[PDB]
């Protein structure tokens, strides 16, 4: 019974407590799945923060241990590789604010997260939008206004509510709201708070996932 | 508790 | 005279019941939730220091009825040791539970330090072990002191005689409903503070109702134990300042008093484990 | 567009062959054999020793070192008959999809999101495993990696491609691009000579690692196909599929042969492999379960539940003594 | 791969003596250690084992109590403080490497050793043959009795084989009965049965000579065979 | 044009392949699967006194 074998069990409890250690120090960190559209924004916020297919983002603020995945330079089938990041915390869904008139584009955006929204792996994690390039939509309006590629705007072409309602049209896209959040923050190159803003989505979904974990929910 | 006295 | 018979009825109902109880939730906690998560651990910890002590309630009972303790010297200290260490590991396990849900609501950066699992099992096993660090004492002074004629189960003290004793209701009073209360009513009413400011619970109305849902299960819980251990605590303080006459009314309502102590201990698992999501999986 | 006709042509042509000089009847060459009535296997062990959800199954000659990874980046060597571990490989890119063994037993193979299929040493000195190779090349994902020897290695990558390499160069000695779609799945032969691949075309492409060009085509289905494997014949392999489809090509024949279904799973497959006889096809569907087909007669002859999420994948023996179903519970099971 | 003991000298009876072996080239953490020992004109004596991760410690009964063996992983380096030394434990003392799972080679590396001269139920593993004359390029065969059954239930025979070429440190050549060593060359196999051993060399060839132990590892204390010695 | 030929010449690879009717290719299935169903330790199931686990 067990002759030399009892070595073997201890080496496999040996690395089993590696193991759990691993886990562990997984589990205090937190993965974000970073999406965006082609060449739009996702440029500016991998470089806001402090910092092959997939890439990891390792970085951190107050505390926590963040994880971005910028996957969307990979070309491929999206459906058969997705459900790998089920289980995310955060899905910063990084959106340029001022491609709306490109050829359309604003609408090839709109596709995308309705895609991601309403997707079966995703429809628990809550997702952050980052409307980029505030510094030249707030002068892409008075100029080449909004009215191009929304047929049912009328009235304020300035900035005080452009972005807003089109902040308001991607949050109309949830068909489940009492589930999943929405959260959005404008960047820009300066006030270098965004990470502040990861922070806070990433906090209250920590709070959500506790609940959960505990019974309360 | 409150038995035994 | 003719109430007591069925008294001893109305006092092991709830003994009856509560054992039933605690084997389904200490069932289920071992068959379908397998202890994965730490909150599970918590919750088979409060399941069996209340299976533990509602299978204590039926032995006080024959000392209303038969008057005695026709169990003898080798079973009074091991019941009242038993009994006294399961109430303070229930009194703890709420307290380290209600520690637990404030830690992963008012601080979650930190809450993902702490209540790992591992950490969970290991603070359980802390607070048996200081649960144990005041059962003990009442192990070592639960003698057996003959009354006129009967088997008697009783506590004597140590030197100095009279007043030791004197010591030991208040300290159980302060150490044993105080404390935890001070601490679950503060350690609660953050929490909910701080979930009202939650956008996540905030909108939405359905979303509000889950919030509602939320500050009803915590301000049941809290009354509930309000309800259930502040006679208990309360006249065992009245009768050790003042001097009761015996009527023939009152020591009916008092066992009932000690029937509501030992009420949290059953409805606790009725209200936590048939209270959550967990039983639906 | 006229050399488009054309092909259109080839394709009817080869669809006229398999329809007219192709008298199937398989009906009939299976109501004389008689059924395996209902076969009951149960969890004789689960392996537990994850934090994840597992993606990869794949035993070794031996028939006991079964290697599994998962998405924390862990992948560990099991034993099958004393339940323990003897190696927890730490790796980087964790997004794992898929592994192998090798069938020397000294080498492991591995391969995430990130075009990097991974091979590892095992039987070696200087102490713990060591990463000896960085295959790369691709721009998709691996999706399935498998050995031939300890020198050669062909996989099965998202951008449309297989690939057979030589491990001590590190090249792509042999292309294999037949393709519109992403290479789901790949398996192997027994002499290990010609292999096979699904892809999300709803094709599976017979390959050979002599010349390269794919030889016959098969199709059939109407959705993607996420496992394939040979039969122990060597002249058949079953293809699973998204359309709750595990249907069963033949190669001699050249079309399909037979189909599975029934009629309450409108689910998905995403692992398919045979028994040492292949009377009984392990199907894995995403039913949190997994089902056992009598692979000749299109009727089921089990149901091994014994899950609670969706396996992954699913491994039998070189000798056909078990099963291994992996699921997402981070429990996988060995059945018998 | 290297193991490097130090430590050695000439002590009084009843003083105290702690050995080192230091560690290079190798996942040292990982592996279990073994200390074996070899008086002058004797065979080897296993000492002291510990598992990787320290959990356990085993101790042969002529030592116990008085050997302590104990490991610093951060520094990869492997002690043994001995006290109240005799004349008894004056021996070359050997650093082993080891390892335990399936397939595994255990005693697959050796130190070179040191001396330490001292001033002035256990499972039998009888070899009754102590030395052999083989002429180059013959065949021989060496067999080698124990006292129990060595066949495991689990179908395992946990016989060992080493070689100890003339000055220098043993070498493994066959675990568990017939599995060839990593190195070793197939002019060795190994074959056997319950109580029952047998080492076969074909065609014998130059520099194997020396002295070769069986080796008990069915339960601790490992014990060792008094050894087979070749000659030209 | 320059995909679709190569199209059209895997398509006159793989249409001049010796086919063989199922019944003769199928039939070969169903003996060899009888020829091995002794040897199938999941169709017939080995007692504990020959199983491993």
């Amino acid at each position: 019974l067990s002759a030399e074998d009892k070595a073997a069990v201890e080496r496999s409890k040996m690395i089993d407590r590696n193991l759990r250690e691993d886990g562990e120090k997984a589990a205090r960190e937190v993965k974000l799945l970073l999406l965006g559209a082609g060449e739009s924004g996702k440029s500016t916020i991998v470089k806001q923060m402090k910092i092959t297919g997939i890439v990891e983002t390792h970085f951190t603020f107050k505390d926590l241990h963040f994880k971005m995945f910028d996957v969307g330079g990979q070309r491929s089938e999206r459906k058969k590789w997705i459900h790998c990041f089920e289980g995310v915390t955060a899905i910063i869904f990084c959106v340029a604010l001022s491609d709306y008139d490109l050829v359309n584009r604003m609408h090839e955006s709109m596709k995308l997260f309705d895609s991601i929204c309403n997707n079966k792996w995703f429809t628990d994690t809550s997702i952050i939008l980052f409307l980029n390039k505030k510094d030249l939509f707030e002068e892409k309006i008075k100029k080449s206004p909004l009215t191009i590629c929304y047929p049912e705007y009328a009235g304020s072409n300035t900035y005080e509510e452009a972005a807003a309602y089109i902040q308001c049209q991607f949050e109309d896209l949830n068909k489940r709201k009492d589930t999943k959040e929405i959260y959005t923050h404008f960047t820009c190159a300066t006030d270098t708070k965004n990470v502040q803003f990861v922070f806070d989505a990433v906090t209250d979904v920590i709070i959500k996932n506790n609940l959960k974990d505990c019974g309360l929910f | 508790y409150x038995g035994f006295x | 005279m003719v109430t007591a018979i069925t008294i001893m009825a109305l006092y092991s109902i709830v003994c009856v019941v509560g054992l039933f109880g605690n084997f389904l939730v200490m069932y289920v906690i071992v068959r379908y939730t397998k202890m994965k998560t730490a909150t599970n651990i918590y919750i088979f910890n409060l399941a069996l220091a209340d299976a533990l002590a509602t299978s204590t309630l039926p032995f006080q009972s024959v000392n209303y009825l038969m008057g005695t303790w026709p169990f003898g010297n080798i079973l009074c200290k091991i019941v009242i040791s038993i009994d006294y260490y399961n109430m303070f590991t229930s009194i703890f396990t709420l307290c380290t539970m209600s520690v637990d849900r404030y830690i992963a609501v008012c601080h979650p950066v930190k809450a993902l330090d702490f209540r790992t699992p591992r950490n969970a099992k290991i603070v359980n096993v802390c607070n048996w072990i200081l649960s144990s660090a005041i059962g003990l004492p009442v192990m070592f002074m639960a003698t057996t002191k003959y009354r006129q004629g009967s088997i008697d189960c009783t506590l004597t003290f140590s030197h100095p005689t009279w007043y030791w004793e004197n010591l030991l209701k208040i300290c159980v009073f302060i150490f044993a409903f105080i404390m935890p209360v001070l601490i679950i009513t503060v350690c609660y009413g953050l929490m909910i503070l701080r979930l009202k400011s939650v956008r996540m619970l905030s909108g939405s109305k359905e979303k509000d109702r889950n919030l509602r849902r939320i500050t009803r299960m915590v301000l049941v819980v809290v009354a509930v134990f309000i309800v259930c251990w502040t006679p208990i605590h309360i006249y065992v303080i009245i009768k050790a300042l003042i001097t009761i006459p015996e009527t023939t009314f009152q020591t009916v309502s008092w066992h009932f008093c000690i029937a509501l102590g030992y009420t949290n201990s059953c409805l606790n698992p009725v209200l936590y484990a048939f209270l959550d999501e967990n039983f639906k999986r | 567009d006229q050399l488009r006709q054309e092909a259109e042509q080839l394709k009817n042509q080869i669809r006229d062959a398999r329809k007219a000089c192709a008298d199937a009847t398989l009906s009939q060459i299976t109501n004389n054999i008689d059924p395996v009535g209902r076969i009951q296997m149960r969890t004789r062990r689960t392996l537990r020793g994850h934090l994840a959800k597992i993606y990869a199954m794949h035993w070794g000659t031996d028939s006991r070192l079964l290697v599994s990874a998962s998405q924390d980046g862990k992948l560990i060597i099991w034993d099958s008959y004393t339940t323990n571990k003897v190696h927890a490989i730490p790796l980087r890119s964790s997004w794992v999809m898929t592994c192998a063994y090798a069938p020397s037993g000294n080498y492991v193979a591995c391969g995430g999101l990130d075009n990097i299929c991974s091979i590892y040493n095992l039987k070696t000195r200087e102490g713990n495993v060591r990463v000896s190779r960085e295959l790369a090349g691709h721009t998709g994902y691996l999706s399935c990696c498998r050995f031939l020897d300890d020198n050669q290695i062909v996989t099965s990558s998202g951008d449309t491609t297989c690939a057979l390499w030589d491990i001590e160069t590190g090249q792509q000695t042999t292309t294999f691009t037949g393709h519109t779609g992403d290479v789901m799945s790949l398996s192997l032969a027994p002499d290990t000579r010609l292999f096979v691949s699904g892809a999300c075309d709803a094709s599976a492409k017979l390959w050979d690692v002599r010349e390269g060009m794919c030889r016959q085509t098969f199709t059939g289905h109407e959705s993607d196909i996420n496992a394939i494997c040979f039969f122990p014949n060597g002249n058949a392999f079953a293809t699973g599929s998204d359309d709750a489809t595990c249907r069963l090509f033949d190669l001699r024949a050249d079309q399909e042969l037979m189909t599975y279904s029934h009629d309450n799973i409108i689910c998905g497959i995403t692992s398919v492999s045979f028994s040492k006889s292949g009377r009984l096809l392990l199907a894995g569907y995403d039913d949190f379960n997994c089902n056992v087909w009598d692979a000749l007669k299109a009727d089921r002859a089990g149901v091994l539940a014994g899950h609670d999420n969706r396996v992954s994948c699913l491994g039998v023996t070189d000798d056909g003594m078990a099963v291994a179903t992996g699921s997402w519970d981070s429990f996988l099971k060995i059945w018998n | 791969v290297q193991l490097v003991e130090s430590g050695g000298g000439l002590v009084q009876p009843g003083g105290s003596r702690k050995l080192s072996c230091s560690a290079s080239g190798f996942a040292f953490s990982s592996f279990g250690m073994h200390w074996v020992r070899q008086a002058p004109e004797k065979g080897l004596e296993w000492v002291a084992y510990i598992s990787s991760g320290s959990g356990t410690i085993y101790y042969a009964d002529t030592v116990k109590g008085r050997f302590t063996i104990s490991r610093d992983d951060p520094k990869n380096t492997l002690f043994l403080q001995m006290t109240s030394l005799r004349s008894e434990d004056t021996a070359m003392y050997y650093c082993v490497r080891s390892i335990y799972y399936y397939g595994s080679s255990p005693f697959d590396f050796w130190g070179q050793g040191t001396t330490l001269t001292v001033s002035s139920s256990d499972i039998v593993m009888t070899q009754a043959t102590s030395s052999v004359p083989v002429t180059p390029g013959e065949s021989v065969s060496i067999s080698c009795r124990s006292s129990k059954s060595l066949l495991h239930s689990n179908g395992n025979t946990y016989l060992y084989w080493f070689l100890q070429r003339p000055g220098q440190s043993p070498q493994l050549l066959i675990y568990r009965m017939s599995n060839l060593a990593s190195g070793v060359p197939d002019r060795f196999s190994g074959s056997g049965s319950g109580t029952a051993f047998t080492l076969t060399i074909s065609r014998l060839e130059a520099e194997d000579v020396g002295v070769y132990y069986c080796m008990q590892h069915l339960e601790y204390p490992l014990t060792f065979g008094a050894g087979t010695k070749l000659e030209l | 044009i320059a995909q679709a030929r190569k199209l059209v010449e895997q398509l006159k690879m793989e249409a001049n392949i010796d086919r063989i009717k199922v019944s003769k290719a199928a039939a070969d299935l169903m003996a060899y699967c009888e020829a091995h169903a002794k040897e199938d330790p999941l169709l017939t199931p080995v007692p504990a006194s020959e199983n491993p686990f």
